[PDB]
């Protein structure tokens, strides 16, 4: 008659977790190099686009950068990074 | 020459009606149509209103 | 203050796109699922059940109330859906060539097509070749499936395969492990041992372990197919974006909407055809909590397998006199057929 | 629709010159001024929902049927009956009586069903087949008579005669 | 290979963008082709393009090759893709095995994707002295042992070099390079020019030119089984057996093939020299014991003969069955109970039986077993060999023996575990989104404490910026936080067993 | 309807479609056979290509997407007809141009 | 015995407790004698023979005990001792008949030995979709998802 809830109970609960310290080390190094290596000009996000107005504060507060340094000597003919 | 235009003579029979048209409707509308709606669906098969 | 709306388009149709559904997307379209074999109510008022077929949240069938889903009169309601689901899978029979076909080209260790890369370079060559036209399909399907067939060994896996065979209508077997006429290997040894316990406590099988097959069900080959290399799907010719080989066995059905079927003398084909399907679901429901033997299991499950049959079509010939059809049925295949 | 182009009509019947259907509206005698076409069926080709019983109350049920069918007599009876079969198995001295009083009851149900419809007959004729006992089956009748407060006839002087005399 | 796909694409947008990631995926999904159609097929400008492929050519996801008519195309690494959540385990393994300083390299070598010594050996040092203050600083001797060290223990190694393109095919050169390796060199280190210490940067002539180097993570993948053999052989009968094992291994290390089911025995005459001095058993009962060991009817190791001393070989392949069953027997216990692991051990020892001939070892009565072992059908472990008595096949006329194959059920198991990390993974993201506005607030207020926070600093903004709705808040960023390092721990606390499932399955396959 | 006893009117069956092909008329075959028999509309939502009702997608959740078309009913029969047996025929909608 | 079903088949009922309590007491008794022998902690392979219990031994400790009223036999003890193996507790081991007062084999006689498990439980089982039982319809697109599955989120408070 009365179709049973999307969550049927369960006898069993999962295990819990086992400390460990070097472990919990390595937890926390995680954390840390998801968000450091993002740094790295492999990582790609967006190019800049869409200013409003030129105002003079983009000169000013203007983003540096400049093209990456791949191994010129190894891949295919077109690779130049432009 | 329409009978002939592919190369080969394909007389006007079910099979070379499934030889000769390629859109959807027109075969399952003649014969053998189950078979061909199942093997349609089984390719995957667009079918333009032409 | 407004925001601008564009009233309408004008608009054309450009192209049919047919394709498979898988389980999920199946529950994505429907409305309510429906779990119930009865269909009206005991009392004087003959009213429709809630979760049981004929609900009118599904649509309507008369002239005086809306569907409780679109909120108007059958001279307007469209129609809407519901779904309902086996316990065991069941082949399509529509698409069962396809099941056969495909257990037929893979490995089954390993689950990939026997092919050699220069025979993979070939195909994935025609595959690029513009233009490439059904019955070109047609013709790439007899040529990979006869170099394939032709095959025993599997270059990935490191194993070699049987043959498939059929046991019976909407049945299947696969010849890996019989005595072999090209005489047996040492695995027969093991397949002996592993019948060691059996033989002691039932001498009775050693006359017939000589004749064993593998014994693959509509659950294992679903199981199969889940473990398809990425890869390897386009070259069975099917389009990935269209249907992908999970979806070529089922576990679940649409109900179609009421005004498909409308229901008045007061009853259907569609409609009672498919109570048949979800009283046999309800039947096998309460035997797995039966503490039955293993007969009973596996024959209700190819029950709701016959009857699925029998809701797409009506002219199947290869069953025993004992079950044969009842009479005369409009399954659907049966009212798009003849003049 | 439900007006005439503005006013106040609200009612709906239908009229049509020439097999069609058009909907009759009476502020203007008029058709709502819209109509709409009845949508109808056929060209092809009393409820299921049946309970499955309790096995003694079938067997019953079969009693019942087996025993009017001995006067040969129109279906209806047979129906209305079991109708009365049902309406009494739901009362818990009826389940927990003996299979005799339930006997008796098979027979006394027919004989209500008949003086309503005023159909000739005798208890002797009805008695001779269910084993029954005048002490029995005459408690039995009134204790279901006074329990459902049913009315129906008594049996009228000319009415049995008509088949008796036929008898001779 | 739905899951697979699911999980290394969600990796790659974390770890290189939501850029690049389409390109790895639609790559995956098509192997190898030429910019041309790769571009055609994303409807992606050839710049983004290029931009990601170097990337993933740099860190070697995708390879590249000349084909037929010279055409090139870029090959993906079904592997590759997914390996990148072991990093944990090597950086782990690395400062076990050695200081700090194998760590900063390591991290460093997965981070440029590959690094010419003078490059890796300079910037480390530059780094490592940020670590101490004082002027102290570390030089490029100790750097270079720790380098020399894991060069020949071969946990690191050489790139493929190009070939001699310099002085081959004159006149018009190829697409592409079509670097080559060797063994010759593959861990023989450059003598560089480059001399004394790191030295800190102002932040605004190579001797070893294009001599670059990448990690050996089958090396660690081998210490991976070594360990757990080791440990099982320490749980199972004492941690003296761990030692002999220990030995043998450490020995046979280069005595057979990484993948080879079994190694060349070693004399228990070289185990009694080769076993740490920190140990006083005698050579009686040293062979004594490996006799005993020996002797186990789990049979990791036999003994094959006797010459030259009591020869003995480890068994692999067995072993990896060994606790391949056993962590399928786990998961079932656990997901079901023991009376589940009771049954199954019972099939799994009675490779082909009936109901009706296991209720009474089983011990459990009817109308509760039966239909416990029928749902185990509906996961798959459960098979039934149903051998028919005539040419009928009627269901009233054949036997409903049971069956087990380990094989299917570690290729089944790999979905759910793959599909859980997913749904761990993309848990914490959909969390975090949801909570990116709390996030951007506490950020905000944390930078406003940083600044002011001991140079320029007044007590006026020391209380107010986090008095306000926060206060309850940073409770609940913090209990976010809790549920991110519940899920992380369970990341590195799932994938140990799907280390040990990969090495099973990949050693069971013969590759005819 | 059928006939004369229910009040059918006429049948124009295939060897009439045919004749009107003959002569080549295409607003005559179109009239008599959708516009004046059973001219119906119906809605489609064009990310997804299926069939919804009253403005809105149930599939997609979404109301961006949805807009009706001019269907013989018999069509959008088949439409909702083939669903059941598990043939999907998803629709691409373009320009009126 | 297919009528009478022994000592455990009482009532034509289920002695499940009389069962339970056999298995549970055989192995503390087993356990505790494989720990005492492995305290001598002399030699191995001397412990290859003190570890190992006798099913007599373990038989004359039980009816010793005498939990059950109902008598215990040499057969119906070592069969539920045999439980255990596939319990995963247990080891066996067998050597000549003169061991005992029954030597129940054919001019053998065997033993029986508590083991250790050789993995802590996994870090699958830890996860609730390591227990999910929808883990198959659990779908980012589907109404059974990670932002909404509840054992999903209760997994996090406990
Ligand atoms: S999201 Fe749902 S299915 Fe996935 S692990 Fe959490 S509770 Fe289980
Ligand atoms: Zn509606
Ligand atoms: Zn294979
Ligand atoms: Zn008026
Ligand atoms: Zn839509």
């Amino acid at each position: 008659l009365k179709p049973p809830p999307l969550f049927p109970d369960t006898d069993y609960k999962p295990v819990p977790l086992k400390t460990g310290e070097g472990e919990e080390y390595m937890l926390a190094l995680k954390q840390e190099l998801r968000e450091t290596m993002k740094r790295m000009p492999y990582f790609i996000e967006t190019p800049e686009e869409r200013q409003d107005i030129e105002r003079y504060s983009k000169r000013y507060m203007k983003v540096y950068k400049e093209e990456w340094i791949p191994d010129w000597r190894r891949l295919p003919r077109e690779m130049m990074p432009r | 020459d329409l009978m002939t235009y592919k190369g080969e003579v394909l007389g006007i029979t079910r099979f070379g009606l499934a030889k000769m048209k390629e859109s959807v409707l027109m075969l399952a509308s003649f014969e053998k149509t189950a078979d061909h709606l199942f093997d349609a669906a089984y390719f995957g098969q667009k079918d333009s209103v032409c | 203050k407004e925001q601008f709306r564009e009233t309408d388009v004008a608009k054309k149709i450009s192209h049919i796109c047919f394709g498979m559904k898988s389980p999920e997307e199946m529950r994505q379209q429907a409305h309510i699922q429906v779990v119930s074999k009865n269909l009206y109510s005991q009392d004087n008022q003959h009213a429709p059940l809630l979760y049981g077929v004929l609900d009118h949240r599904m649509g309507t069938s008369e002239k005086d109330r809306p569907c409780e889903t679109c909120g108007k009169n059958l001279a307007d309601c469209l129609g809407h859906y519901g779904y309902i689901d086996l316990e065991l899978p069941c082949f399509h029979v529509g698409y069962f060539r396809a099941v056969i076909g495909i257990l037929q080209m893979i490995c089954k260790t390993c689950c990939h097509i026997m092919l050699s890369q220069e025979e993979k370079k070939q195909f994935l060559d025609y595959l690029k070749r513009p233009g490439l036209t059904y019955l070109q399909k047609r013709g790439l399907k007899k040529k990979i499936s006869d170099k394939c067939r032709k095959k025993n060994i599997c270059h990935h896996c490191g194993a070699f395969n049987g043959t498939v065979k059929k046991c019976g209508l909407l049945k299947i077997i696969h010849e890996k492990y019989k005595t072999n006429k090209k005489v047996v290997d040492p695995i027969v040894s093991n397949f002996l041992q592993s019948f060691e316990t059996a033989i002691e406590h039932n001498k009775e099988v050693e006359p017939l372990l000589g004749r064993a097959q593998e014994n693959l069900n509509p659950l294992v080959v679903l199981n199969l197919f889940k473990r398809i290399p990425a890869e390897d799907v386009p070259l069975l010719l099917m389009n990935p974006e269209a249907g992908k080989p999970s979806d070529l066995i089922l576990t679940r059905l649409l109900v179609p909407p009421l005004c498909i079927r409308p229901s008045v003398v007061n009853e259907d084909d569609l409609t009672m055809k498919l109570t048949e399907i979800i009283f046999l679901n309800d039947v096998i429901k309460k035997h797995r909590i039966s503490g039955a033997k293993t007969q009973m299991i596996m024959e209700d499950w190819d029950f709701l397998q016959l009857q699925c049959a029998l809701y797409i079509n009506s002219e199947l010939s290869g069953i025993p006199l004992n079950m044969a059809p009842k009479k005369w049925t409009r399954g659907f295949v049966q009212r798009l057929k003849g003049k | 629709r439900g007006r005439c182009p503005d006013c106040g009509s609200t009612e709906l019947v239908e009229d049509s010159h020439y097999s069609q259907s058009q909907l009759v509206c009476s502020d203007c005698g008029c058709v709502v001024t819209e109509g709409v076409l009845t949508t109808t069926f056929s060209d092809e080709g009393s409820t299921g929902e049946n309970e499955q019983v309790s096995r003694s109350q079938q067997r019953g049920l079969r009693r019942v049927r087996d025993l009017c069918r001995v006067l040969q007599l129109p279906p209806t009876f047979e129906d209305t009956a079991v109708a009365y079969y049902q309406q009494a198995y739901r009362h818990s001295g009826i389940r927990a009586a003996r299979l005799q009083k339930k006997e008796v009851l098979v027979g006394c149900c027919v004989l209500i069903t008949c003086r309503q419809h005023n159909w000739p007959l005798t208890m002797g004729a009805i008695c001779t087949l269910l084993y029954a006992d005048l002490d029995v089956f005459s408690s039995t009748y009134m204790q279901i008579v006074k329990l459902l407060g049913l009315d129906v006839p008594s049996l009228c002087l000319a009415e049995l005669v008509k088949t008796y005399c036929s008898s001779f | 290979t739905q899951a697979e796909i699911k999980l290394c694409s969600l990796l790659l947008q974390e770890h290189f963008g939501e850029i690049v990631e389409k390109i790895g995926v639609h790559l995956i999904r098509t192997g190898s082709q030429p910019l041309r159609v790769i571009a055609h097929d994303t409807g992606t400008s050839l710049d983004q393009v290029k931009k990601a492929l170097c990337v993933l050519v740099q860190h070697n996801l995708v390879s590249y090759q000349v084909h037929k008519r010279g055409v090139v195309e870029y090959e993906a690494q079904c592997s590759r893709v997914l390996r990148m959540l072991r990093y944990p385990r090597y950086i782990y393994t690395t400062k076990t095995l050695y200081s700090d300083t194998g760590e900063l390299i390591v991290e460093e070598l997965l981070l440029n994707g590959k690094l010419t010594m003078s490059a890796v050996v300079k910037k480390v040092a530059d780094r490592l002295t940020e670590t101490m203050e004082d002027g102290k600083t570390m030089d490029y001797a100790e750097v270079s042992n720790t380098f020399v060290r894991l060069a020949d223990t071969h946990f690191v190694q050489r790139c493929p070099s190009v070939p001699t393109t310099e002085n081959s095919d004159p006149g018009p050169p190829p697409p592409a390079p079509t670097l080559v390796i060797n063994e010759k060199d593959m861990y023989l280190v450059p003598k560089l020019s480059l001399i004394g210490k790191g030295k800190r940067r102002r932040s605004s002539p190579i001797p070893d030119d294009g001599i670059y180097w990448q990690a050996n993570l089958d090396r660690f993948h081998q210490h991976f089984r070594d360990q757990a053999i080791v440990s099982a052989v320490a749980n199972r009968m004492d941690q003296t057996s761990s030692e002999i094992v220990r030995t043998m291994l450490r020995m046979s290390e280069i005595t057979t093939s990484s993948s080879a089911p079994f190694t060349q025995p070693l004399s228990s005459n070289e185990i009694f020299r080769s076993l740490p001095v920190g140990y006083n058993i005698s050579k009686q009962v040293l062979d004594q014991y490996l006799t005993l060991l020996a002797d186990d009817p789990l049979e990791f190791v036999g003994k094959s003969g006797d010459s030259g001393g009591g020869m003995y070989v480890i068994n692999l392949h067995k072993a990896l069955a060994s606790l391949a069953t056993a962590t399928l027997e786990s998961v079932v216990q656990e997901r079901f109970g023991s009376r589940c692991a009771r049954i199954f051990r019972l099939v799994l020892q009675k490779k082909h039986i009936e109901q009706k001939q296991v209720e009474d070892f089983a011990m459990i009565p009817a109308k509760e077993a039966k239909d416990m072992l029928y749902k185990m059908l509906s996961e798959n472990f459960m098979s039934l060999q149903e051998i028919p008595k005539t040419p009928d096949h009627a269901p009233s006329r054949t036997f409903y023996l049971y069956t087990v194959n380990i094989l299917s059920a570690a290729r089944m198991l790999l979905h759910r575990c793959y599909k859980s990390i997913a749904n761990l993974i993309e848990r914490r993201q959909f969390e975090t989104k949801e909570n990116k506005r709390l996030l951007e607030k506490s950020q905000r207020v944390e930078a406003i404490i940083a600044s002011m926070q001991a140079t320029g600093a007044e007590e006026a903004q020391l209380q107010e910026i986090e008095e306000m709705i926060t206060a309850p808040e940073r409770q609940q960023l913090e209990t976010l936080k809790r549920n991110v390092n519940k899920l992380d721990a369970s990341e590195i606390q799932v994938d140990e067993t799907i280390f040990l499932l990969e090495s099973y399955i990949e050693c069971t396959m013969k590759r005819q | 309807t059928e006939g004369r006893s229910r009040d059918g009117g006429l049948r124009l069956g295939e060897m009439e479609r045919d004749c009107l092909i003959g002569y080549g008329a295409s607003m005559l075959l179109l009239e008599r056979l959708m516009i004046s028999s059973d001219a119906f509309e119906v809605d489609v939502c064009g990310q997804c290509g299926l069939l919804g009702y009253s403005g809105w997608c149930h599939y997609c959740k979404s109301s961006c997407h949805v807009s009706s078309l001019r269907i013989p009913y018999a069509c959008k029969l088949l439409f909702q007809e083939l669903q059941s047996m598990n043939i999907i025929p998803r629709l691409k909608l373009s320009k009126y141009n | 015995r297919s009528v009478t079903g022994g000592a455990w088949y009482s009532d034509q009922d289920f002695e499940s407790e009389f069962v339970e309590v056999l298995n549970q007491q055989c192995f503390k008794f087993l356990q505790s004698k494989a720990e005492t022998a492995r305290e001598s902690k002399q030699n191995p392979m001397i412990q290859r023979n003190s570890s190992f219990a006798s099913s007599h031994e373990v038989w004359k400790y039980i009816c010793e005990l005498g939990i059950s009223k109902v008598e215990l036999s040499m057969e119906d003890i070592e069969t539920i001792l045999n439980t255990l193996i596939y319990d995963g507790k247990v080891e066996m081991t067998i050597i000549a008949a003169k061991e005992g007062t029954v030597g129940s084999v054919d001019g053998h006689m065997k033993l029986y030995r508590a083991v250790n498990p050789i993995i802590p439980p996994t870090g699958l089982v830890r996860a609730p979709c390591g227990l999910c039982p929808v883990f198959d319809d659990c779908h980012e697109g589907g109404e059974i998802s990670p932002s909404n599955c509840i054992y999903m989120t209760e997994w996090l408070e406990f």
